């Protein structure tokens, strides 16, 4: 099917605006495994179907781009979705990344420990995250919201992340947060993606495209999960990787956007437009500094 | 794994120790980070982008290190990995052991393709 050729599926607006309790969500094809092409890491392919579906999305990329990329980490000691970002993402773009436990990786910096010991110093313009904390598993009554890693990435939405920048969060049928999805209604759109490499998970990666730093859709989290569930019980999705079988146009636009600094006095309808369309930057343009505190 | 890389903690030579235990029937590390690609790249050895060849693998370049995967001091006098953030082309007749292969080798100084596979000066 056409959607075999894809890089994966797009939660769509049909399922967005629905009204429905949280159900359990059953895959049919539920933990089964696709053979790795080349035998490389299940999460070469994860990443790059990611980055395949980011092509079409309108990112800013500006020179110097600013990456932090956090559960960079394996049980291996190793990196695959960093290298995989590296392979993508401008050859100039600042990449780093943290995991918990140590790892080796070819980010620009690696920081190891909780990624709440992350101080960053500037505002970034792309936020890849793949944590999931291992006690998720352990469902015990009802499906809530949670916090774990959650708190510290919305805080770093609402304060370090430009104007213009994009997120990508690793979330689960278990691993979720309300705030997280209404952030979402702070970009210039969103949704939920899911590759087709690990179709047969409920990972998703929630998606902001263009931070605007004021509501644009009012979004309740809670019944947002349960849409996504909803159409992950609805939709087929047949493990493939078809999509990488031409890799040609892979790598990230070079797009040039510009980084400018205005005051929000000054952000009229053409500055949003210009944000709205992947066209531009607002933050600082120093030298990013990105350390780990002693908390 | 775990016991290779315990043992180039044993002693002052790494790469000797590395390439003693394969060359003597031991497992080469796994867990190298192969990359996809379209094979259509210039070859050379070490590059800020994937460029294997229809006859080559390429590897994110901290996996085949064999310092960075066993956080020991680099060599270099620079005290920077050659490898680390750059992806590393290997033949693909080598792909049993990238870590070994990279201590094995050089990049030609004047054509950057490896010294016996790829450089014809
Ligand atoms: C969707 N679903 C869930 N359950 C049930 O609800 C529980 C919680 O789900 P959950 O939110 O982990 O999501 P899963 O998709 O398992 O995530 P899965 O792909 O595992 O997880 C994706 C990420 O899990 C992560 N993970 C698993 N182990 C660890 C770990 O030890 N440490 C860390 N950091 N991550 C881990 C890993 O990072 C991986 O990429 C599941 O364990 C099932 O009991 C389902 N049961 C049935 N029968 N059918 C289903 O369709 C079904
Ligand atoms: N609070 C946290 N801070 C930093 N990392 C975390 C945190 N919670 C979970 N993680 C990391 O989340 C990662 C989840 C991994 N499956 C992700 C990496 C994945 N295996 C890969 O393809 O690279 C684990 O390595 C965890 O250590
Ligand atoms: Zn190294
Ligand atoms: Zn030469």
């Amino acid at each position: 099917a056409s959607a075999d050729w894809k890089p994966g599926h797009a939660m769509p607006s049909l399922f967005k605006v629905q009204n429905v309790n949280l159900e359990r969500c059953e895959l049919a094809n539920y933990k089964q495994s696709i053979p790795m092409p080349r035998g490389v890491h299940m999460n070469i392919a994860k990443y790059m179907q990611l980055c395949q579906y980011l092509n079409t999305c309108t990112l800013a990329v500006p020179a110097n781009m600013r990456v932090i990329h956090f559960g960079a980490g394996s049980d291996k000691g190793i990196a695959p979705g960093t290298s995989v970002l590296r392979q993508w993402l401008p050859t100039d773009a600042i990449i780093i990344d943290n995991d918990l436990n140590e790892f080796v990786s070819d980010a620009d910096i690696t920081l190891f420990g909780d990624c709440v010991t992350v101080r960053v110093g500037q505002q970034v313009d792309l936020v890849i995250s793949d944590m999931y904390d291992p006690t998720t598993k352990n469902v015990t009554g009802s499906n809530e919201s949670k916090a774990l890693f959650f708190t510290y990435l919305c805080n770093l939405i609402n304060n370090n992340l430009a104007l213009g920048g994009s997120v990508a969060i690793k979330i689960t049928e278990h691993s979720w947060s309300v705030e997280l999805y209404e952030l979402m209604g702070k970009f210039a759109w969103w949704t939920v993606f899911c590759t087709n490499a690990n179709a047969s998970s409920s990972e998703g990666f929630l998606l902001g495209i263009n931070y605007l730093g004021t509501i644009k859709e009012n979004i309740d989290g809670g019944a947002m999960h349960a849409n996504y569930i909803f159409w992950r019980n609805s939709t087929p999705m047949n493990l493939s990787t078809y999509s990488l079988f031409d890799l040609s146009k892979f790598q990230l636009k070079l797009k040039g956007t510009p980084v400018l600094q205005l005051k929000e006095s000054q952000i009229n309808e053409l500055v949003i437009s210009l944000l709205s369309q992947g066209k531009l930057l607002i933050r600082d343009n120093d030298t990013l500094s990105v350390s780990t505190d002693v908390l | 794994n775990s016991s290779v890389l315990s043992l180039v903690n044993f002693t002052v030579d790494p790469q000797k120790a590395y390439l003693d235990f394969v060359n003597a029937g031991g497992a080469p590390l796994t867990n190298c980070v192969k990359m996809l690609t379209p094979k259509t790249g210039t070859g050379i050895a070490i590059s800020v982008k994937p460029e294997s060849t229809a006859d080559q693998e390429t590897y994110g370049g901290a996996s085949v290190c064999l310092y960075c995967r066993a956080h020991i001091e680099h060599p270099d006098v620079s005290g920077v990995c050659k490898y680390k953030g750059k992806f590393v082309q290997i033949p693909a007749q080598c792909v049993r052991d990238p870590v070994g292969f990279c201590l094995s080798n050089t990049p030609c100084n004047v054509c950057q393709y490896w010294i016996g596979y790829g450089c014809n000066c």
